[PDB]
Order: C-alpha cells, then structure tokens, then sequence
C-alpha cells in the first residue's frame, strides 16, 4: 500500500481519479463529471474532500453530461481573525493613476507616516481641488486668497495638484468646504442688550494670564473663536482691529455655539510634497464588538507592503474599464476569506481576488462549511473586487453538453 | 551640466502692464502684509503676477535695487483681483 498507493469505491460520494485528477460526483447509481469542488459539495450536501479511486474502477460505472457552476472556487479554507483591516491605495505615476486594494494589516516601516494634525495633501478630481486631512476631504477654491493666505497655501500649488482616482474619491467622506464662515444676521442689530456693536463684528478681550481671547458677536450672543479662524474673519478692507472689551462684561454677556468651525486647522498646513510621497492610502480599522471603526489616512513612497512581499501582488484582468474595479489586489497576514457586510450579505473572497456571494440558508452553509461567524468589511472597498455567480443549491443542479465562450479575454504571456 | 546661476532675466522690464490695477511697472516685487499670516512674495509681469520663492525675491530686490530696499505692500482683498500667470 506504501509501494503503489491506490484506492477503492466507498460510501463517500465525491471521488477523483488516482492518476488523472478528474473530479466525479455520484447521483444514485450514475457518475457525473463535475466542474469544481464548490459545485460538488453543493450538489451532494456533504462538506468533504475528494476520495482518490483506482482509474480502472471508475471506467466500469455509467456516466452522464457535465454538471455544476462554471468558474466557481476550487479550494475552501475558512479564516476569520479577530481584527479586520482594509485599505484602498491610490498611486500616481511620474499622468495616470492605479488603484490597489489591500486586505490585512499594513506595514508602516520606512518613510511611511500617518497623516494627522497639521499634515495635509491636495489632490484634483472632477475639476475641483480637495484638501485631505484627519480622514476627510474638503473642497477649496484657488481664487480665495483670503482663505489660502492665512492657511499657508499658494494658488499655483492648488491649481497644479495631481489627479485622484474615482475609487479613493468615493471612499473618503466629505466635510464642510474651506470657505469664509458666513454669519447669520450679519450687519443687523443684536437680540440681547449690551452688545458692543453690530452683529458679525469680532470682539477681543486681553488677559493678564494667557493669550488674547477672540469672540464673534452673534445675534443671540458671543461665541469664542480660535486664533486662526479669527485671522480669516479679520480679512474682508475690514476693520483694522477688533473691539477691545473688559473680561467681566464679556463673561456676563450671553454665549452661543451656533457656527461650525470643525474644518479649520490650528496652524498653517504642512503640505506633503507628492513628488517624494506618490502613494496615499485610506485605512479602515475595526475590532470585533466595537461600535465604530477607526478611519485614517496614510502616505509614503510606496504601497504600505514590505519589500519582501512586493513581488506577490496579484494583477487582475480588469475587463471593466469603469472606476468600479481595482487594478491590483494583495492579501497580507491575518486576512479574511469569509466576510459579511452591512439586511446583511455574505461574501467569499478567493485567493485569486474574485468574490462570490453565499446564501444565508442552513443548507448552503452546511454544505460548504462556513459555520464560523464571518468577519466585517466595508462595502466601499469590497465592491472593487470582481464578482462571480452566487453559490446557491437551487442553481448548481444543472447539466450541459458544452459551455458558452467568454468574450473579451486577455493574453497570457510566458 | 545644470542651468547657470544668474540673475533672473525678466522680459521687457520697465514697461507698463496690460491688466488693470497693476500696483507698479513690470518687474516690481509685491508682498502681502504680515498681520494676515505668512508673507507671500510675487512679481508683476505683463499679463499678471507670478509667485516667488523667498530666496529669489531677495536676489531680484538686491539686483534691481538701484537705491530701493523694500517691496510694495498690497492688501489681500485687492491682490485677489489680479490675474495669475
């Protein structure tokens, strides 16, 4: 048995030829050649592996036409780690952009760095310039020097920015536009007595301890301002200086918090020179059981993958020329094969980068396996992978004499 | 061999500007006031203004001094009205 291993027919319903590797599935007293393991499991209903049988034995039993789903997966190994990480990476050449999807934890070694605080980068899309920082994209206008000047930008630097891919543009959430904050009732009278002037004017109160405190007098009261925001408001010309007032009277006046200042930074932007950092990535991170995921932005000289692994990136065919399909895929350590997305939908992602939908029902699950709980993934990333037919028992039960040919194939180069 | 280090040769220096509101004759240096954040230097050309790096602005003023030592100051509100070139 060790000198020349072999096999014999048994109770198992999935069998394979000991010397030719062909896959066969039994149905009653007849053997049907099956297109792949996925359809063989789904047709018999038993989660198992093919049993090797002597080639001279298979020749004795009756046959039938081909059965199954063409192109379905051919190897199941469920993996579902505790922490899920996904990244969408955009990279620009020294014209044109490429989109890379990464599954698993990224590599932060080298000149790569997290983008936060005062760091920012400018990119072009749809004819407009966008500022990227703290996980959000905000529109900017090159002519509004009153904004660009205190912020530390330059009209040339805003208009000459590099393009951005549609994939990354839709992934990043939008924030309020970087414009001069418009004040309601500006130039009108105040609703409360003791207002030092007309609504919309800036009021300041110096202090013996700490820096000067700036404030904006709104119709219903004052709201405190940060220094950088006050410098924007200080540009119309407008008044040479704000109204100076005593701390006590200002402390007695009513306070308001109606305007939104969330987008303006604390100090002038440290604009990243894209010529040295041509790769920017959006990163989503979540731990099982946490109510919300962490969204961050990373940039650097190359995709956040180690140089030792760089040679094992997968290049898709990309038959779809629209922006809805990625150009490259990479699976790092602790990746997830079985995934669920936000009513929920279940997907299986193969090593070759294709995704297949899986039925929620017990039959479909029990036949394939997949009893463990799936990992979470964001729809804005997962949709970039090419989609195959769903693994439903209701459609695997079919016979064919010949299969339809695939239009628009791509060349295999040796 | 790289490009030679020489004083920038502004074309048709000294003539009048084509666009309206030009603060001075072609080849003069203009700067923003310090009270409105980091100062930006600029050069007035025939059809508009171009931005200048802080180091090049010093060379042009030192070379084109002819007795002058400081640039023209313009308010951010009026600067925004001039075309970029």
């Amino acid at each position: 048995s060790f000198i020349s291993p072999s096999g014999q027919l048994n109770e198992s319903p999935i069998i394979a030829d000991r010397d030719s590797g062909a896959l066969y599935v039994r149905v009653g007293d007849r053997l049907y050649p099956a297109l792949n393991l996925a359809s063989a499991r789904l047709i018999t209903g038993r989660p198992d592996n093919p049993h090797l049988v002597r080639s001279s034995q298979i020749a004795t039993m009756p046959r039938g036409p081909l059965v199954g789903i063409p192109g379905a997966p051919s190897s199941f190994s469920p993996k579902s780690p505790p922490a899920s990480s996904w990244l969408v990476c955009d990279t620009v050449a020294t014209q044109g952009v490429t989109v890379t999807v990464i599954d698993g934890t990224p590599d932060l070694t080298g000149h790569r760095q997290i983008l936060s605080g005062s760091d920012a980068v400018v990119l072009r899309y749809g004819g407009d310039a966008w500022v990227i920082r703290e996980g959000r994209r905000s529109r900017i206008e090159p002519t509004n020097r009153a904004v660009l000047l205190p912020l530390g930008l330059t009209p040339e630097q805003v208009s000459q920015a590099r393009p951005m891919s549609r994939a990354l543009f839709d992934a990043l959430p939008v924030g309020p536009e970087l414009l001069v904050p418009e004040v309601p009732n500006a130039g009108g009278p105040a609703t409360f007595p003791g207002a030092p002037g007309p609504i919309g004017t800036v009021i300041v109160t110096p202090q013996i301890s700490g820096p000067q405190q700036y404030s904006l007098v709104l119709g219903d009261g004052v709201q405190t301002l940060p220094p950088l925001v006050a410098q924007i408001l200080q540009n119309a010309a407008g008044n040479t200086k704000p109204l100076t007032v005593e701390p006590s009277t200002l402390a007695k006046m009513p306070v308001v918090n109606r305007l939104d200042l969330s987008a303006y930074p604390d100090n002038p932007l440290e604009v990243v020179d894209i010529r040295e950092h041509p790769s920017t990535c959006w990163w989503w991170e979540r731990t099982a059981g946490e109510n919300r995921a962490r969204v961050r932005v990373v940039s650097g000289p190359t995709i956040p993958v180690a140089a030792t692994e760089m040679n094992k990136v997968v290049s898709l065919v990309k038959a779809d020329t629209s922006g809805r399909q990625a150009d490259q895929v990479y699976f790092g350590p602790d990746h997830a094969n079985f995934v669920a997305v936000t009513s929920e939908s279940l997907w299986w992602v193969t090593d070759a980068g294709a995704r297949f939908g899986v039925e929620d029902s017990k039959e479909a699950r029990d036949a394939l396996g997949l009893t463990l709980t799936p990992s979470l993934a964001p729809w804005v990333a997962l949709r970039l992978l090419p989609q195959g037919p769903t693994l439903s028992r209701a459609d695997a039960l079919v016979e064919h004499d010949t299969l339809p040919m695939d239009m628009t194939p791509a060349e295999l180069v040796v | 061999v790289g490009p030679e280090l020489l004083v920038p040769e502004v074309p048709n220096a000294g003539g009048p500007a084509t666009f309206p509101g030009a603060p001075g004759p072609i080849g003069t240096v203009i700067v923003t006031p310090q009270i409105s954040g980091p100062q930006q230097y600029s050069l007035v050309l025939g059809d508009g203004v171009q931005t200048l790096p802080p180091l090049v602005a010093q060379i042009l003023q030192n070379a084109g001094s002819a007795g002058n030592t400081k640039p023209l100051t313009v308010e951010p509100s009026t600067l925004a009205k001039m075309p970029v070139v």
